[PDB]
RNA sequence: AGGGGAGUGAAAUAGAACCUGAAACCGUAUGCGUACAAGCAGUGGGAGCCUACUUGUUAGGUGACUGCGUACCUUUUGUAU
């Protein structure tokens, strides 16, 4: 069983019981979202593509965590003009755990 | 009170000798040639961030392409019906169901197909 | 205005003198005044001008290979003269006889609103002998206190002159830096008259 | 009040800015002098 | 000449060219890569192998194959030049 849901702008495809890290949200840890976009489910051979959303499917999850990933450095260079500039960047997820799928 | 540069130019030479870490020749371990290779790492990694996500693109239109034909139609017969149906799902979960859960992939050709596109 | 005496009544100091404003920025300029004008300068470095030697060419403008030089002691070289060479000089700099007493005005205010001046009657020591001078201080209960006396006694100076964090002035010679310095101050009542008089 | 807490008012004293430090201090190599000619030198001074 | 023990010392990798003892530079040992492959030597992707341990949505080393990619400074209308 898995399913195909819209979080940050971006779709991923989930199966119950898996980890997965997201865009930022504005829940704390330990609490319940829903995800009622759902685009796509799918149980062995029985399979409801998705109209824009599918009917009524939805999917629970609970929040794990949060963070900040690794840091990635950004480098502005001009070469024999002068100029020089630097920066870096840690950009901030949400650790989410998948615990319930149906259609 | 005179300063004395030897501790703070150590320390500064250092930072960059490090990031120069695994290359080649003087490129890791002379300073002046290191620095202009840590500057240069540093512009392919700003503009590798963009081409990453054209060349992820591109690699998940060509897979949905040879999908689509082993169920009897071309890539943009199949863009345009889905488009014309309703559905949405991306070029990412396309190209990931093409490769591993192909009857799910069929149902949304054939569900492309019956758009009359 | 009431300062309290520790042993008479209050003795009715002006307004003006004691209980005015605190103005930082004034006391900030009175106290870097007094530290740079502390210092003496005298430091010096020698410049090409006058390192010893380094009158000739080293060698011929052109043909030779080597970057132009005019003289061994450059400042580009190994033993050549600073390039910005000091000389001895002075870190006076100038503050209104006003600016000074408004300074003074801010620092006696800000010490009876902190609780850090003691007022006394007359502060007298008989003979020179700094144990005696330590019994005596700790009547009051003081360890870290400057001494302001409208005239520093002789015996009341040589007692403690060894002693580590006590000190003697007079009401004319205290500056602005000792009296944030030490943990309390002692003034006698004649010491306070004598400031209402300067100060206004 | 203590002689490590005073200060002066915010606007009353500033740094002073230093002629060529690097690329970033805006006053690196030419040191605001732009390029070649005669006020770009040791003395290059046109009199009054 | 220089060394291997033994003694002195709190400490001889404080042993007389003797406190600390960096970098360029030169070696030995182990892991992985490398003899059909063309270029500023990197980066995006990425298999396999080796080690460690919380036994694989982990950490470290290597980088087959592949897209893109002609150093830095100065002086110039303009430089991979
Ligand atoms: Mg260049
Ligand atoms: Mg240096
Ligand atoms: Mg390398
Ligand atoms: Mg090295
Ligand atoms: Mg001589
Ligand atoms: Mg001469
Ligand atoms: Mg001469
Ligand atoms: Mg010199
Ligand atoms: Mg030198
Ligand atoms: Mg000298
Ligand atoms: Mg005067
Ligand atoms: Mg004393
Ligand atoms: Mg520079
Ligand atoms: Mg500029
Ligand atoms: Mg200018
Ligand atoms: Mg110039
Ligand atoms: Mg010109
Ligand atoms: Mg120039
Ligand atoms: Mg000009
Ligand atoms: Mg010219
Ligand atoms: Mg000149
Ligand atoms: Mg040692
Ligand atoms: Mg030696
Ligand atoms: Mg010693
Ligand atoms: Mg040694
Ligand atoms: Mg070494
Ligand atoms: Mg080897
Ligand atoms: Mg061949
Ligand atoms: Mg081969
Ligand atoms: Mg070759
Ligand atoms: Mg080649
Ligand atoms: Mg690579
Ligand atoms: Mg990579
Ligand atoms: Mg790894
Ligand atoms: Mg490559
Ligand atoms: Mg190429
Ligand atoms: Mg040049
Ligand atoms: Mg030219
Ligand atoms: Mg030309
Ligand atoms: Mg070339
Ligand atoms: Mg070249
Ligand atoms: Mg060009």
């Amino acid at each position: 069983m898995y399913a195909v849901i819209v979080t940050g702008g971006k779709q991923h495809k989930v199966t119950e019981g898996e980890f997965l890290k997201v865009e930022k949200l504005d829940v704390a840890t330990g609490e319940a979202i829903d995800f009622d976009r759902v685009l796509l489910v799918a149980n062995g051979e029985d399979v409801k593509i998705g109209l824009p959303v599918v009917e009524g499917a939805k999917v629970t999850a609970e929040v794990v965590s949060h963070g900040r990933h690794d840091k990635v450095r950004i480098i502005k260079f001009r070469r024999r003009k002068h100029h020089m500039k630097r920066q870096g960047h840690r950009q901030w997820f949400t650790e989410i755990k998948i615990t319930g799928i149906q259609a | 009170a005179r300063v004395k540069r030897g501790v703070i130019a150590r320390r500064r030479h250092k930072k960059i000798l490090k990031l120069a870490k695994g290359y080649y020749g003087a490129r890791s371990r002379v300073f002046r040639v290191a620095k202009q290779a840590v500057i240069k790492a540093g512009q392919y990694a700003y503009r590798d961030r963009r081409q990453r996500k054209r060349q992820f693109r591109a690699l998940w239109i060509a897979r949905i392409n040879a999908g689509a034909r082993q169920n009897g139609l071309s890539y943009s017969r199949l863009i345009a019906g889905l488009k014309k149906a309703a559905i949405e799902i991306d070029r990412k979960v396309l190209a990931d169901l093409a490769v591993n859960e192909k009857a799910a992939f069929t149902a949304i050709v054939e569900k492309a197909k019956a758009s009359l596109a | 205005m009431q300062l309290n005496v520790n042993g008479a009544q209050a003795i009715e100091v002006s307004e003006r003198t004691f209980g005015g404003e605190f103005n930082e920025t004034l006391v900030h300029q009175a106290v870097v005044a007094y530290m740079a004008g502390g210092r003496q300068g005298s430091k010096a470095q020698k410049t090409r001008s006058e390192v010893s030697g380094g009158g000739k060419k080293p060698w011929r403008q052109k043909g030779t290979g080597r970057a132009r030089a005019g003289t061994i002691r450059s400042p580009i070289w190994r033993g050549g003269g600073t390039t910005f060479a000091a000389k001895p000089r002075s870190h006076e700099q100038k503050l209104n006889k006003k600016m000074y007493r408004a300074a003074l005005r801010s620092i006696l205010a800000e010490l009876v609103r902190l609780d850090r001046l003691v007022v006394v009657a007359d502060f007298a020591v008989d003979a020179p002998k700094t144990k005696g001078l330590v019994a005596k201080l700790d009547t009051l209960g003081l360890k870290d206190v400057l001494i302001v006396t409208d005239g520093v006694d002789e015996n009341l100076y040589l007692a403690a002159r060894n002693l580590a964090h006590v000190d003697v002035r007079d009401v004319q010679g205290s500056d602005p830096v000792s009296l944030i310095a030490y943990d309390k101050v002692l003034v006698t009542v004649s010491a306070v008259k004598k400031f209402e008089e300067l100060l206004g | 009040m203590q002689l490590n807490d005073l200060r002066s008012a915010p606007g009353a004293r500033r740094e002073k800015h230093r002629p060529g430090r690097g690329i970033g201090s805006g006053l690196g190599k030419t040191g605001g002098r732009g390029h070649k000619g005669l006020t770009s030198r040791s003395g290059g001074k046109v009199a009054p």
